[PDB]
């Protein structure tokens, strides 16, 4: 197992260690998407 | 039935999985087990349909928030899960319905939260409005999903003492100790296959008796989530 | 008051709190009269239907249970208004569910055979008579939490127990003016599933509706929580 970059944001490009994960707060009201990625290794996206 | 001090758990059905801890302190209605439907000469020329496919799992209700202020809430079974995945269309295409249930019912809080909600089932919860004559509207009756909210909870909104409820297949969930409750639940009728849209054979309330509690800057809804599960459901075509 | 002398140190007999015991006794349901003319009399019959939701006495008592079968006694008390027995011939036909009614003081409801009917003079003693668990289903249920097709919300069919036609006998009219008083009595009891009593005026015969602007507490008040 290897770390996943699913907080692949253009905004992340300069704070690159903030990709590494994501947040998750209260203000967040229940029922609501946090987050979605396919599961695509080989190809471009948060597995690279 | 679950509370702090248990080895957490994950029980998987089907294609769902949910993370909740082992509490051997599960509530059993009127001492009885669901089981499958005895030989009635309906279901002898026609056998009962039992979908174990994707009608046997577990379905998670969407949350509900809890605040200093809320009454309470209820769900109609089998009404809520009727506009539910198979269990919708299997329990719709097919006449007669049967079926028992594993219900839960979980809180999730702080140490530094303090409540008390009283969990039960009725069978054949009718309601009353506040009159003249007036019997309550198809929203309240059969809420679906979503549940409904209690207006007079000291009544249950139907001119019967909540004092009294405990005379019911109850859990109580205290946050300063358990915070979750389990029910099993077996099928009640005058009739082995009755009309999965037209009766409810039971209600679900979840009431907070002691009212939530919390010193402001702490979280001021408290998730309450509720997840069902089929038991032994079956279903006859007559065709 | 509260006298606190004379202590029971004798446990007493289970027997009484059984069900069998409880709903037993005859009690009475309903009160027909039939005088001989004024508003509702120019007929000469009446057709009641076994109703049990009658008197909240008996209603509040069985609503403690969902689902309750059993069997029942019908006695019948006839004398004039004023007490007194006449030598008059009565007939009271029993119209079992999904049966013709009476309409008329001599509709052809009253010969048909399949309506049993029982006769009995008013100076004989009371007329009783046994009407079995009419129900379709396993049982009477007091709650229908579903509808049978809202305006029928929680009325369920599978309750019905009939009803009885009463008159007097003879193609004139009677010269008395009637008052009969019907008791009934539940044999062979059997309930399930117990439900919370209740404590909010009764407003309807077939719903459990209360006054939402005037809601009773269940206990009485006092002043403070330690003042006893």
């Amino acid at each position: 197992e290897t770390i996943l970059e699913v907080n692949n944001l253009k905004t992340n490009e300069t704070t690159p260690m903030q990709r590494l994960c994501f947040p998750v707060s209260v203000q967040s009201k229940t029922g609501e998407l946090c987050a979605a990625f396919r599961a695509d290794p080989g190809r471009d996206g948060p597995w690279q | 039935a679950c509370g702090y001090s248990d080895r957490v758990a994950q029980l998987t059905i089907g294609n769902s999985t949910i993370t909740t801890q082992e509490a051997a302190n599960i509530v059993i209605a009127y001492g009885e087990w669901p089981e499958y439907c005895p030989d009635t000469d309906a279901t002898a020329v026609d056998k009962p349909t039992r979908p174990d496919v994707s009608v046997n799992r577990f379905f998670t209700l969407d949350t509900k928030s809890w605040a200093k202020d809320s009454k309470g809430w209820y769900w109609k079974f089998p009404d809520v899960l009727t506009e539910v995945g198979v269990f919708g269309q299997n329990a719709q295409f097919h006449y007669l319905y049967r079926s028992g249930f594993c219900v839960h019912v979980q809180c999730n809080a702080s140490k530094f939260h303090q409540g008390a909600l009283l969990v039960a089932v009725l069978p054949e919860y009718v309601l009353g409005t506040i009159a003249e004559n007036s019997h309550p509207p198809y929203a309240t009756t059969q809420p679906g999903q979503v549940g409904a909210v209690l207006t007079h909870p000291y009544v249950l909104d139907a001119g019967i003492p909540l004092s009294q409820l405990t005379v019911c297949p109850h859990q109580w969930i205290n946050l300063r100790t358990n915070n979750c409750a389990t029910i099993i639940v077996p099928y009640m009728n005058t009739v082995p296959f009755d009309s999965a849209l037209n009766h409810c054979n039971f209600g679900l309330l979840v009431i907070p008796v002691v009212p939530l509690d919390f010193n402001t800057g702490a979280t001021s809804e408290i998730p309450i989530t509720v997840t069902i599960a089929p038991m032994c459901a079956e279903f006859a075509g007559l065709r | 008051n509260l006298i606190e002398t004379r202590c029971v140190l004798n446990h007493h007999s289970t027997q009484e709190t059984a069900i069998g015991n409880f709903f037993s006794r005859a009690g009475l349901v309903s009160i027909i009269t039939m005088p001989t003319t004024g508003t509702q009399n120019t007929d000469g019959y009446v057709n009641w239907d076994i109703d049990l939701m009658g008197y909240a006495q008996l209603r509040r008592k069985c609503e403690l249970f969902t689902y309750m079968r059993f069997d029942a006694e019908f006695t019948f008390v006839v004398a004039k208004p004023n007490g007194e027995l006449v030598p008059q011939l009565l007939q009271y036909m029993y119209v079992p569910p999904g049966a013709p009614k009476p309409t008329s003081r001599d509709s052809f409801a009253w010969q048909t055979a399949t309506n049993p009917s029982v006769f009995v003079k008013m100076t004989d003693p009371p007329a009783q008579v046994s009407v079995p668990f009419m129900s379709p289903a396993s049982a009477y249920q007091w709650f229908y939490d579903g509808y049978p097709t809202d305006l029928d919300y929680g009325q369920c069919p599978n309750n019905m127990m009939g009803t009885f036609s009463i008159r007097t006998v003879g193609i004139e009219k009677s010269p008395h003016s009637i008052t009969l008083r019907v008791y009934m009595r539940i044999k062979h009891v059997r309930a399930w599933i117990p439900r919370p009593l209740r404590n909010q005026p009764y407003l309807f015969k077939t719903n459990p509706n209360y006054k939402g602007n005037d809601i009773k507490c269940t206990s009485t008040s006092r002043d403070k929580i330690t003042t006893l």
